[PDB]
């Protein structure tokens, strides 16, 4: 019989972790470092909102002024979208490509870890605008032109931030262009494009949105930087200065959007094949739906200006419901793969189905801003800031702890407890609609967004404070998460077999828990979708090539 | 090289020491300013006993 | 038919009805398409779940061809018509007929407003009066802001109330000293952005409102970020009988302030339906 | 002429009249009053680009003018109507003063400047901290009309020194030296920002040693 | 003392320092930000940063020695 | 030394990288405490970090 | 690597359709005319996709069947030595940092510290570069 021990190391010794931080080229130490400093970044953004929802309680100024809340939900923003969720993309994509496709590494391992510096390096710069005595960026993240002039905001936040954003996007676009290559390149041997999961499919198409949507932003804001410090004019009102940087700043912002939604389909994608214990439904249907919102999301941008008057309305709006329609063909084949199945609720399962329902509402507030005679009254209200909130926290939030929960024993070796999984789960998911579901209610009543005060006549009162009841909530729930990682790093259930979920696909489920360097002792012969459901269940094989047609 | 392409110290622009005056950038060179910067961040905190002062 | 309309106040204008029309119908398919994904959703939650009793994997099935055509077809039907209906809706509300009884030069500068009254030319012929004040515009050569000879400015101790008659149908003209500013007056139910320089950025700075069904008082706001005081922006319109509009712009056209001439037609002075704001910074301070 | 006053009463209407009342009357935590400040007050404020703010903390930061050299006349005629206080030096031609303010003394200049000048910003201009936040600018972009609007109507934790206190020669005395220290070259190679012996070091430490560590090790073995 | 499986080169250089000289420095820089808010300002935020900076310092001291005490670290 | 060095410059470094000079002192202040003790904590782990990568 | 190109042909077909489609419907029906902004995003999407796909497709016409590109075949036919990779380089963090540097001096405009930041990047990226090819020290 074996010698093994009583329980597995918990911690290396002193030394084991600092130089490989410092000077590490390994793809799943660069994702664990992204998922870490993201979360980090979100802790911060929350306590920005914490600080506004606090505010918003009560009718009066009771402890910020208008400069104040201003700076909160600028940074907040800005910190929530692009120091948090682009690169938890990238994290997830450098924890999960290379072994989705039976890869030892990313194709420019040196780029790879630029790029997560450029990263860190760039939000700290963006971010260190509150040391400043003015305080930081207070003119929203979407940085409208007038507005962001050398006059108006005169701050060296708006400059740091501008700069910081510009260090993030080359960061963002030198991952992209990593991920592309590793994607087209790498593979193994019998990994042909048509077999690779959809992870991966939504991570190459996401960095080709990354290339064409991160290059324009980075543009823009040079031309705002030399605006500012030299007196350009390049977004003067007298030209068509303002316009100009709208259409700019959205044809970035939407692409950027789908950026933060594809690659989070895909790890649901992944998710419920695995505890329903069938295929994933309508594959190649998944990859064609994916590719039709990738295509349909960079000619949409201009909805998100409807109340300017200046665009061609009928273009925009149908084209917004086309890219509508095939995340409409995705949650119907979603529901496929769940359909008929043997479902166990274990924590990825349940923060999927969270994704589902959150994105669901999400996505029919979405096409209720399509239309623009709509979009005219709730446009820059709550409605529109119960949207989106909706649909970045089904698919960032929800989709990002679902894959936490389903890859920390792949990249561990240990399991996190399910017990407190539920327990988060449940708090999050109850917090996030108490705080969110009254505010289309507030936006339509006639509550703009972006307010830092209102009056005890207006009526906005029991909304917001039921929205700031919930956004405690969402803030007391991320202690059950934070708690059962600290603690299953080191002393959670031990993982000693591939797949500690027993039905995986998609290769990482073939090597050990977790993978060694260079990510494979062995690669099983690739001639389906799911080769580790038929290396590990052959006798499954000649059913699933007889059952996989249901007409 | 430096002593050609780079100027240290014009004390044309700095002017002659009278007492009564002052400028806003006074600092030694640099393997003393940590003195001064101890000067700077230590917190006020003196002692009068029985008649005497230690600044 | 009270509660569908998540809020959405009942419009002062035919507009504003056609609209609230529209979004009542939109949230009824919107909920009705929500509940077949969400019945789909718990269907497969409640049922279909592992039981004690079932040892073999499920049915391998991941292609059901024609009913993957038929879910992609009907989307696409879906929003035809709501495209449909968005556009007939939109083509109504963007109109802009060329004989407005009274025209406004909405000025939107940093934290007040300015309503000048341009023209006014009521179409029973029983009023005239052409504001349109070119002299100080070519004083002020900012040549694309438009001055009038009644102004109604805003301060940050009071509150502009904008005057309007009722039944006539009115034209904003919206033009920005220096930043974006945000026209909404929730009871509209519309709203259009204030750019500084309209013409050069490409916008329809004028928008027209057939009629006004009701005299009251309306709240109107800010809704594009301005800077630290775009919460403290607030505007009044108070939409009152023809008579007493007639009565109101003799009564300005005698050197008068606003407050003045409304408490000379009989109404409140001040704004009703929103208080100024305290220009303290907060509570603390 | 009533006209200026007309049109400077409607440049402050839609530009000034929130944080300052249509009155000159301050408005309660977000502005001054700004009766007796003066046309000279006003050209400064506007013409440095400081006025209109746009939000209230430690300082209101220099920007870019937001109204050209006759508006800024005329809001500056139309305050000093409403308001009495000191006025913008004019020339003959009835211009602000550019040429005309420079004196011919620029040691007296220099001696009045680092009594009275020099303490918050450099030597030489070029800029000190303030207590919380505040800063005393930089004095190398400012015309001769700036610095004289500027030394004689105390802007923002700047004191105001009178006509008596700094007669207008001597005001003429410290404009010229400042106008000099600005525009003089350094003789001795780059100046490194003029700000001293931090500059001084950080060339040594980046420039100087860098090379020797460098060149040592070119002439050096390693391990 | 310390061996070689913690410190690999521990035979060639001074590699160990005794952990009472950490915790007691810990806590004598906490006293010291302690005393840092008793002074001649009037301000109070820099009151909190002391406050939290002195908690976090005491928090990991705690946490080293009570982990320590019980063998959770050898 | 390196943290004493700059204090003395904060003035400076207040005006050019626009910070408050009370926030500046107060950084000293308490960095003159803290930073030394995380640049040991990260200074010993980093050599030993090197001698196990040896 | 016929899919890959594929893929970005399908990408750069629509983009044209879309900048065409746009530049014909607001040539008329928009206020100023031609967009000119949203225009010329759109062509040079179709551009970057073009570039891509037509760079992807000379690879694809003279390449021979990869191993991955070739259904049912075995993991011995990928057998053989795969390229280089780095083990590690504390390169690319200076190199961050030296565009963290350059960028808060554009930020803050401050020029020496701009000139600064680009002389550390140009020093970094020459390490970088550098790193495997530097030869032992000849004494
Ligand atoms: C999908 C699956 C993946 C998802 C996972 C993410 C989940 C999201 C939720 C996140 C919530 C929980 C977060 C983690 C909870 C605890 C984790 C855990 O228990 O496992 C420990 C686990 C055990 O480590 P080990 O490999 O077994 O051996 C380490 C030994 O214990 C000894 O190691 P050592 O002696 O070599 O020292 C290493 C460590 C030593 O530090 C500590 O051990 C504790 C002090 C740090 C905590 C205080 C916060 C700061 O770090 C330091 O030295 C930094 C010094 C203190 C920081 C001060 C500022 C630095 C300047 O550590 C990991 O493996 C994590 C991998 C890397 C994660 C850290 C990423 C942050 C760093 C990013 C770049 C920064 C480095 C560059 C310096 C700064 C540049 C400006
Ligand atoms: C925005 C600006 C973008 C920055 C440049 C981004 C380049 C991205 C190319 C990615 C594709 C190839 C690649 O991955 O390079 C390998 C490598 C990635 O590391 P890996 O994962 O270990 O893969 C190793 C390869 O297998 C081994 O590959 P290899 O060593 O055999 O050949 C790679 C080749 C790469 O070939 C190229 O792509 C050349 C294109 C670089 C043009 C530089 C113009 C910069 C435009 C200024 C923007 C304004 O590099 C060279 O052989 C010579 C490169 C010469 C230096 C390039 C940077 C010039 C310094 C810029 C200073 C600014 C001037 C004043 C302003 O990246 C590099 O070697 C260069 C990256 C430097 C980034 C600079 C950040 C600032
Ligand atoms: C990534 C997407 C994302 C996420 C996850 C969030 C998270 C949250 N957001 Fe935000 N939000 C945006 C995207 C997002 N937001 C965008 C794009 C804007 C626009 C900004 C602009 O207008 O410019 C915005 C702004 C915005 C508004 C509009 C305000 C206004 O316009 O007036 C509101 C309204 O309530 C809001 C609330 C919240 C709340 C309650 C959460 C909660 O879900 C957060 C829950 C998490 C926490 C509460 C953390 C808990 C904190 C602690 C446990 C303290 C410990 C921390 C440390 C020790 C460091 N945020
Ligand atoms: C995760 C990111 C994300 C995603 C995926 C989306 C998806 C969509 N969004 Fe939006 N959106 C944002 C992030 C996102 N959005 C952000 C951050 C803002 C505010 C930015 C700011 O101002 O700061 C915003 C604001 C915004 C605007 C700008 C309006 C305004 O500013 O007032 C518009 C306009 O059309 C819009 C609509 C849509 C539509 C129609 C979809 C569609 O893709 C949704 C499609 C999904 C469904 C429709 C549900 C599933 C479909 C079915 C079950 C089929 C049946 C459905 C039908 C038959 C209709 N959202
Ligand atoms: C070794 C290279 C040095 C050159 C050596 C060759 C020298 C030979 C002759 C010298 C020629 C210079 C003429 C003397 C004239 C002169 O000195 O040139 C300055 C020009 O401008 C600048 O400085 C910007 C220059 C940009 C490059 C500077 C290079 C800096 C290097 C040395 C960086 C080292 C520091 C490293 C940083 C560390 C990084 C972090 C670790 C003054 O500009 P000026 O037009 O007078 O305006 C002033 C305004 O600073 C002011 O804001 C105001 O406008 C005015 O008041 C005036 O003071
Ligand atoms: C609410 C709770 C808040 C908690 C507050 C404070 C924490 C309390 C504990 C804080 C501990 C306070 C008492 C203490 O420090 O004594 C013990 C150490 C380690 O000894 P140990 O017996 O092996 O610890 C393992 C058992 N774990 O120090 C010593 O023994 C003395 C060693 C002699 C060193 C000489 C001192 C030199 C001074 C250097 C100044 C720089
Ligand atoms: C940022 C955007 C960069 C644009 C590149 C353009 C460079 C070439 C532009 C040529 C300048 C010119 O010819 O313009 C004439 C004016 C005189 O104007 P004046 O004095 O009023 O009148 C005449 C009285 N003498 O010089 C100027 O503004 C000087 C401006 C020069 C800008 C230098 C750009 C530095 C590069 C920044 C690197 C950013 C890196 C980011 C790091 C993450
Ligand atoms: C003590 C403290 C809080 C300092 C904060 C100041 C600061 C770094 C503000 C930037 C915002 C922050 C914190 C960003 C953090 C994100 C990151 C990782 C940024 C990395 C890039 C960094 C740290 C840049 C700053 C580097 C720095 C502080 C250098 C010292 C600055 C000094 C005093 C330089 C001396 C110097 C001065 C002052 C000149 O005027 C001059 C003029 C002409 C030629 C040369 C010089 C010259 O060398
Ligand atoms: C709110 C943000 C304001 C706006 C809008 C305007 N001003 Fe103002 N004013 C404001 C502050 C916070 C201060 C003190 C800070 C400072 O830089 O002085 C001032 C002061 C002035 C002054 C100088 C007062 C003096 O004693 O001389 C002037 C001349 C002045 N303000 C004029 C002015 C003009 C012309 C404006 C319209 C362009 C204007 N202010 C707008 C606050 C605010
Ligand atoms: C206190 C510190 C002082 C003293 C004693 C002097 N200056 Fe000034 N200065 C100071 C501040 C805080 C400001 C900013 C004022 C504001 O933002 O409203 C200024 C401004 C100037 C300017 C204008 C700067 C520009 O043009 O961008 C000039 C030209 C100026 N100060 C010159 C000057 C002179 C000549 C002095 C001696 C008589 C002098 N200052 C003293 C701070 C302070
Ligand atoms: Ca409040
Ligand atoms: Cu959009
Ligand atoms: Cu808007
Ligand atoms: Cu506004
Ligand atoms: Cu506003």
């Amino acid at each position: 019989l074996e010698a093994r021990r009583p329980f597995p190391e918990r911690m290396g010794p002193k030394g084991n972790l600092i130089y490989k931080l410092i000077t590490t080229t390994d793809h799943k130490l660069i994702g664990i470092m992204y998922c870490v400093v993201c979360f980090a970044f979100f802790l911060v953004g929350g306590l920005m909102a914490l600080f506004m929802r606090t505010e918003l309680a009560m009718p009066g100024l009771q402890f910020l002024s208008n400069e104040q809340f201003n700076q909160l939900f600028t940074m907040h923003g800005t910190v929530m979208l692009l120091f948090y969720a682009t690169p938890i993309v990238f994290g997830f994509a450098n924890l999960v490509l290379p072994l989705q496709i039976g890869a030892p590494d990313v194709a420019f391992p040196r780029l790879n870890a630029l790029s997560f510096w450029l990263f860190l390096f760039g939000a700290l710069i963006a971010i260190a605008g509150f040391i400043t005595p003015g305080g930081a960026a207070d003119f929203g993240w979407t940085a409208y032109s007038p507005l962001t002039d050398a006059i108006h905001s005169p701050g060296a936040g708006g400059d740091l931030w501008i700069m910081g954003l510009a260090v993030g996007g080359l960061g963002t676009i030198l991952g992209g262009v990593n991920m592309i290559t590793t994607v087209v390149c790498m593979r193994a041997p019998g990994m042909t494009m048509f077999r690779m999961p959809i992870f991966t499919w939504n991570i190459l198409v996401t960095s080709i949105l990354v290339l064409i949507a991160f290059p324009i932003l980075t543009a823009a804001l040079f031309g705002l930087a030399a605006d500012r410090h030299l007196g350009a004019h390049i977004y003067d009102p007298a030209n068509g200065g303002v316009l100009l940087w709208q259409h700019l700043f959205w044809f970035f912002g939407h692409p950027e959007v789908y950026i933060i939604a594809l690659p989070f389909f895909g790890i649901v994608s992944e998710i419920f094949p695995v505890f329903s214990r069938k295929p994933i439904f309508g594959y190649t249907t998944l990859i064609y739906a994916t590719l039709a919102i990738a295509a349909l999301s960079v000619a949409v941008w201009a909805h998100h200006m409807y109340a300017t008057g200046a665009v061609l309305l009928p273009f925009f709006s149908f084209m917004t419901f086309l890219i509508a329609v095939p995340t409409g063909i995705k949650f119907f084949n979603w529901i496929g793969t769940m359909w008929k199945g043997q479902l166990t609720f274990e924590t990825p399962m349940l923060f999927s189905v969270g994704f589902l329902i959150t994105f669901l509402l999400g996505g029919l507030s979405g096409v209720l801003l399509a239309s623009p005679p709509l979009d005219f009254h709730v446009t820059d209200s709550y409605f529109v800031i119960a949207h989106f909130h909706y649909v970045l926290f089904g698919t960032i939030v929800f989709a990002t702890y679902a894959g936490i929960y389903f890859w920390f024993p792949k990249m561990t070796g240990r399991l996190l407890d399910e017990r407190l999984g539920k327990l988060h789960f449940w708090l999050t998911f109850i917090g996030f609609h108490t705080t969110f579901l009254v505010q289309h209610w507030l936006g339509d009543e006639g509550m703009p967004r972006r307010y830092a005060d209102y009056l005890p006549t207006d009526g906005f009162t029991t909304l917001n404070v039921i929205s700031t009841v919930g956004a405690f909530i969402l803030g007391v729930s991320m202690l059950p998460f934070v708690w059962n990682v600290f603690k299953s790093w080191r002393y959670g259930e031990p993982v000693t077999v591939d797949d500690p979920w027993g039905y995986g696909n998609s290769l990482e489920w073939a090597t050990s828990c977790p993978p060694p360097r260079h990510n494979f002792t062995e690669l099983p012969r690739i001639r389906s979708e799911r080769p580790a459901f038929e290396l590990h269940y052959p006798h499954m094989v000649e059913r699933m090539r007889a059952e996989a047609h249901v007409g | 090289l430096m002593g050609g392409l780079l100027t240290i110290n014009p004390i044309w622009n700095l002017g002659p020491y009278k007492p009564s005056q002052v400028s806003a950038g006074s600092q030694p060179d640099f393997y003393m300013m940590w003195t001064e910067g101890l000067a700077r961040l230590w917190p006020a905190w003196e002692f009068y006993p029985f008649g005497h002062t230690i600044p | 038919s009270d509660a569908l309309a998540l809020g959405w106040p009942t419009g002062i204008t035919p507009e504003a009805k056609l609209n609230r029309e529209l979004w009542i119908g939109s949230v009824i398919a919107s909920f009705a398409v929500g509940a077949i994904v969400w019945g789909l959703i718990f269907w497969t939650s409640a049922f279909h779940r592992k039981k004690a009793t079932d040892t073999e994997l499920p049915r391998q099935f991941g292609y059901n061809m024609p009913l993957e055509l038929t879910l992609t077809v009907i989307p696409f039907l879906i929003i035809s018509v709501l495209f449909y209906f968005t556009v007939v809706v939109q083509e109504r509300m963007m109109h802009k007929d060329p004989n407005p009884e009274v025209v406004i030069d909405v000025t939107a500068f940093q934290w007040n407003w300015k309503f000048g009254y341009q023209k006014i030319a009521f179409a029973d012929g029983s009023f005239d009066y052409d504001g349109a004040d070119p002299e100080r515009k070519e004083a002020m050569t900012r040549t694309y802001l438009n001055f009038d000879k009644i102004e109604t400015l805003g301060t940050s101790s009071e509150i502009p109330v904008l005057v309007l008659p009722a039944g006539k149908r009115i034209e904003f003209v919206l033009n920005s000293a220096d930043v974006i500013h945000g026209f909404w007056v929730p009871e509209f139910l519309f709203k259009r952005d204030v750019l500084p320089e309209p013409k050069a950025n490409n916008s329809d700075n004028v928008f027209q409102v057939s009629e006004i069904q009701q005299t009251g008082a309306f709240v109107g706001r800010c809704t594009e970020m301005c800077g630290t005081f775009h919460a403290m922006m607030n505007f009044e319109v108070r939409v009152v009988e023809p008579n007493d509009f007639k009565a109101y712009i003799d009564q300005r056209n005698a050197g008068k302030t606003n407050a003045e001439a409304l408490a000379a037609i009989n109404q409140p002075p001040l704004a009703i339906t929103t208080e100024p704001f305290e220009s303290r910074r907060g509570e603390l301070v | 002429q009533s006209a200026l006053l007309r049109t400077g009463k409607q440049l402050f209407e839609t530009s000034c009249v929130s944080c300052h009342g249509a009155n000159l009357q301050g408005v309660p935590d977000r502005g001054p009053s700004l009766i007796g400040t003066g046309e000279a007050a006003v050209y400064f404020q506007v013409s440095t680009g400081r006025m209109p703010a746009m939000r209230g903390e430690a300082q209101a930061p220099s920007k870019p003018p937001h109204f050209d050299e006759s508006q800024i006349d005329a809001l500056g005629a139309y305050v000093q109507a409403n308001g009495g206080g000191p006025t913008v030096p004019r020339d003959d031609h009835g211009a602000v003063a550019q040429e005309s303010l420079i004196g011919g003394d620029v040691a007296r200049g220099g001696d009045l400047f680092r009594l009275n000048c020099a303490s918050c910003h450099n030597f030489t201009g070029k800029g000190g901290a303030l207590s919380s936040g505040k800063y005393a600018p930089d004095l190398g972009d400012a015309n001769p009309a700036q610095i004289y609007t500027a030394m004689l109507t105390g802007p923002q934790n700047m004191p105001k020194f009178s006509d008596r206190q700094l007669t207008p020669d001597e005001k003429r005395d410290i404009v010229a030296y400042v106008r000099e220290s600005a525009e003089t070259p350094s003789y001795g190679g780059y100046g490194l920002g003029g700000f001293g012996p931090a500059p001084e070091g950080m060339a040594m430490w980046i420039i100087g040693m860098v090379a020797a560590i460098g060149v040592a090790m070119w002439i050096g073995s390693r391990a | 003392g310390v061996d070689v499986e913690d410190v690999p080169s521990a035979e060639w250089g001074w590699s160990h320092m005794p952990i009472g000289v950490m915790h007691i420095g810990g806590l004598l820089s906490a006293a010291f930000l302690l005393v840092m808010m008793r002074g001649n300002h009037v301000g109070h935020v820099e009151d909190w940063f002391l406050i939290g900076f002195a908690a976090v310092i005491v928090a990991l001291v705690g946490r080293n020695w009570w982990l320590r005490r019980r063998g959770w670290i050898r | 030394y390196l943290l004493l060095t700059f204090a003395c410059m904060n003035d400076i470094i207040a005006l050019k990288f626009h910070i408050s000079l009370n926030a500046t002192t107060w950084i000293g202040r308490i960095g003159m405490v803290v930073l030394p003790a995380i640049v040991y904590f990260v200074a010993y782990r980093w050599a030993i970090s090197l001698q196990r990568s040896d | 690597m016929h899919i890959e190109a594929r893929l970005f042909e399908i990408l750069t077909a629509f983009f044209a359709l879309a900048a065409v489609v746009y530049a014909v419907l607001t040539a008329m029906f928009a206020t100023g005319g031609v967009e000119w902004a949203g225009t010329t995003a759109l062509v040079l999407t179709t551009g970057l996709t073009l570039i891509t796909g037509t760079f992807f497709r000379f690879v694809a016409r003279r390449l021979d069947t990869r191993p991955e590109d070739y259904e049912d075949a075995e993991i011995s036919d990928g057998a053989g030595e795969l390229g280089f990779f780095a083990p590690h380089s504390w390169w690319p963090i200076l190199i961050s940092l030296s565009f963290s540097t350059a960028a808060v001096g554009a930020a803050l405009w401050l020029p020496w510290l701009i000139a600064a930041g680009v002389a550390f990047v140009i020093t970094s990226v020459c390490g970088l570069v550098f790193e495997y090819y530097w030869g032992p020290e000849k004494h």
